[PDB]
């Protein structure tokens, strides 16, 4: 998913 | 932005008494002092420039909500920050912390903290008194270790903390009963604590890249589970039925691990999932009828295991939309193959397939098909009926010919005939409409080319390296495949 910043996270369970 | 630009951005600011300051992306050295009149801020954004260190009148802004200082150089944060009673929003990613700056832990009105990409080694017991969190970021850092303190934080949703060098959970995690979204990837995990049950909430639990051996029976509790991601452990089995457990499960990961078989519990542990990763370990079987209640099971990849047969159902898997057979020991395809009516991808690279079934014709909306690595020595005349096929594989294979119903694959772009045993190609290659890529290099008995290969008008890629071609003229063949087209083209019947 892409935070607020812009930024990917959760990448492998998204 | 220059000193004087940033003083009039503050002066408008103060004048317009606007509760937003954004200084953002100005390649500021120092933020002035001058930043305390601005009492009324709520939110000041600093992210993108160029501060070491930011002035204690920061902490005259007790009305700050929202505070970014995304992208900076900074290693430290004055004590004045005290005075943020509302700060909600702490944004410290992309900076040079070595450590959660002493101050961040005393600020108790935190819901949201982000301190991602950093050098930061420790998380103090402190980290209790930020008994607000419900967004917790500290991925990217250097991080061994998390405080028992950390089940304190009983609001936390969502933390990541990817990417550190954890060994352990500590078992009071269990305490966090909201977290929905735990991100543990590329850590060191040896173990999780038996205390995950009581994570009743959780929904994505990503583990790639950690050294896990085996998987707590309690997380069979986390019935609310849809993403569970166990890539490259060492894991070999599943605790009994834990994945039966698991009901809202959409996609379960268990590639690049130590297992020799499927997870013991029957279908109904496949009942829910959309896609299935066991790709990269040592399977020798697909147990029978493990999906006949797997109703919108639409991926499956077991690439590069010990398969050397397929079930006997395999043509029960009519919800099946990609399969991925690479890299294992299958020697034939069943004729049940014809069953998969939704198949639209089909990798069957690096097995030892001589030959393919009749039934392989039957599907009608197969786009993909990937034998490269085989030992075909033959294709089937059925493939005509594979319409829509759009990309079809055959590097390294033992093909001498092609069957003249190949003509009949009107949506074929991508052709790949490369290092196989080719002495012609069917004239009926002339109605591949929407070819595109033609690749016959390296098919050292390939004599001649057909003059229908100048119909296919969307042509524009061939590799003939290597190829003899020695039925047509040594100087054309010697000016590549531009003149051999041309050759083909203008000096052929259909011109």
């Amino acid at each position: 998913f892409k935070d607020w910043y812009g930024e990917i996270w959760f990448d492998g369970v998204c | 932005s220059s000193n004087a630009e940033v003083i009039k951005e503050l002066n408008k600011c103060r004048e317009e008494n606007s509760m937003r300051l954004d200084l953002s992306k100005r390649s500021i050295h120092i933020l002035p002092s001058s930043i305390k009149e601005l009492t009324q801020l709520t939110e000041l954004y600093l992210y993108s420039n160029k501060l070491q260190s930011l002035p204690a009148e920061v902490g005259c802004l007790v009305n700050l909500m929202t505070l970014a200082l995304s992208e900076n150089s900074l290693t430290s944060l004055p004590d004045s920050l005290d005075n943020l009673k509302k700060l909600r929003m702490l944004d410290l990613r992309h900076n040079k912390l070595r450590e959660i700056p002493s101050v961040v832990y005393r600020l108790d009105s935190l819901t949201t903290l982000y301190l991602r990409f950093n050098r930061i080694t420790t998380v103090e017991k402190d980290i209790k008194n930020l008994s607000k969190l419900s967004m917790l970021s500290i991925r990217e850092n250097k991080i061994k270790q998390l405080p028992a303190e950390i089940g304190e934080l009983c609001n936390l949703i969502t933390l990541d903390v990817a990417h550190n060098q954890l060994e352990h959970l500590p078992k009071e995690i269990g305490n966090c009963t909201q977290i929905t979204n735990l991100d543990l990837q590329h850590n060191e995990l040896l173990d999780l604590p038996d205390t995950i049950g009581n994570l009743s909430s959780l929904s994505r639990l990503g583990l790639r890249y950690n050294r896990l051996s085996a998987i707590p029976r309690s997380l069979a509790k986390c019935s609310a589970l849809e993403e569970l991601n166990l890539e490259n452990n060492n894991i070999s089995t599943l605790p009994e039925s834990l994945l039966s457990s698991l009901v809202k499960l959409n996609s379960l990961t268990l590639a690049r691990n130590c297992f020799q078989l499927y997870p013991v519990g029957g279908p109904s542990q496949f009942s829910t999932i959309y896609s299935l990763n066991m790709e990269h370990n040592r399977i020798n079987k697909i147990p029978f009828g493990i999906f006949s209640r797997a109703k919108v099971l639409s991926k499956l990849n077991m690439k590069d295991n010990q398969l050397t047969s397929l079930p006997l159902d395999f043509g029960t898997w009519t919800s099946m939309v990609e399969l991925n057979l690479a890299t294992n020991q299958l020697t034939k395809i069943p004729e049940d193959v014809s069953g998969l009516v939704s198949l639209e991808v089909l990798i069957l690279s690096n097995n030892l397939l001589k030959k393919l079934p009749h039934g392989l014709g039957n599907l009608r909306k197969l786009r993909e098909l990937d034998l490269e690595e085989n030992k075909l020595e033959s294709l089937p005349n059925e493939i005509a009926y594979l319409k829509d096929l759009q990309k079809l594989v055959l590097t390294n294979n033992q093909l001498t010919t092609l069957p003249r119903g190949i003509g009949h694959l009107t949506n074929l772009t991508h052709l790949g005939l490369g290092e196989n045993l080719l002495t012609h190609l069917p004239e009926e290659i002339g109605t591949l409409e929407n070819l595109e890529e033609l690749y016959l290099n390296d098919n050292p008995n390939l004599h001649s080319l057909p003059f229908e290969l100048a119909l296919c008008s969307k042509l524009s890629i061939m590799s003939i390296e290597n190829c003899p071609l020695s039925h047509l003229p040594p100087q054309i063949v010697a000016g590549g495949p531009s003149f051999i087209i041309q050759f083909l083209k203008m000096q052929g019947p259909y011109r």
